């Protein structure tokens, strides 16, 4: 009644067919990130090729395979790279928690798209109230790590961390975002460490604020 | 001049003038269109010993 290597074996028959859409490859990759498939790559990498070859993108199943792909720790850089045509071409038609798992992925990897970046940047500054400080840091983190220095973006996110309380995942992302870019804005990182009050719940998020405060160089917390 | 009465048009004219083409076997479109499907077998099943899938989408390991 649980055998999770015979669901592993009936998704690689799943993505192993001609004629594979984007959906199945979307549900086969979350489920390989619910089911921490570390060891097998060669599944990984047929979800991957299903990825690449599959065409036809609706908003959850490319924020769904993008999730996918940032959790499970997965990387290959053609076939995320190659997303950012589903991503562009489907930016009005994507929620606001949507663009900042996609952005937040895109960016992540280190695909470079200025017109993703800049179209996001403009949803990000056009809605700004409408985001959830979540997302904020998502797409925060998105356009640091996609090489684009963007100071628009960075001081509007300033001014909602020193208006809204968030949380502590959301501080260790905004952190690792302005290390990223170098920022040290003190107005920010201030404001940014009210929220390690609560503990952290994972220690990656105590170790990437660790990281953001020691190239910033500000504080022992 | 009793040679002048024969049709003067020889038996080899005739012969020549009938079948002047060697005629398609119909087992030669079979064996040609054959031989060139097992290329196309070979090249593109899945299940052939020489398949291109791994020279074209090499794979992801």
């Amino acid at each position: 009644e649980n055998d999770v290597p015979a669901i592993l074996k009936e998704i690689d028959s799943l993505v192993s067919r001609e004629a594979v859409s984007a959906k199945e490859v979307s549900d086969a990759a979350v489920a390989l990130t619910y089911l921490q498939v570390k060891a097998n790559r060669r599944l990984w990498g047929k979800v991957l090729e299903k990825a690449g070859a599959a065409q036809d993108y609706d908003a959850a199943s490319l924020t769904n395979l993008l999730w996918a792909i940032n959790t499970g720790g997965v990387e290959h850089f053609k076939t995320v790279a190659e997303l950012a045509g589903p991503a562009v071409s489907l930016l009005p038609s994507l929620s606001p928690v949507q663009l900042s798992i996609v952005v937040e992925a895109l960016g992540g990897a280190g695909v470079k798209n200025y017109e993703l970046y800049n179209k996001a940047s403009a949803v990000v500054v056009s809605k700004i109230g409408e985001f959830k400080p979540a997302e904020i840091a998502r797409v925060l983190y998105g356009v640091a790590f996609g090489g684009v220095n963007d100071v628009a973006l960075a001081k509007a996110a300033g001014k909602v961390f020193a208006s809204t309380e968030v949380d502590s995942r959301t501080a260790a992302q905004a952190l690792y975002a302005l290390a990223k870019l170098g920022r040290a804005d003190k107005a920010t990182v201030d404001a940014l460490l009210k929220s390690f009050k609560k503990g952290t719940e994972s220690a990656s998020d105590a170790a990437a604020a660790s990281f953001a405060l020691g190239s910033l160089s500000f504080k022992a917390e | 001049d009793r040679v002048l009465s024969l049709p003067a048009v020889s038996k080899n004219q005739v012969l020549e003038n009938v079948f002047h083409t060697a005629p398609k076997a119909p087992v030669e479109h079979l064996e040609k269109m054959v031989s060139a499907n097992s290329k196309v077998y070979d090249a593109l099943n899945l299940q052939s010993k020489r398949v291109l899938i791994w020279q074209v989408k090499p794979a992801l390991f």
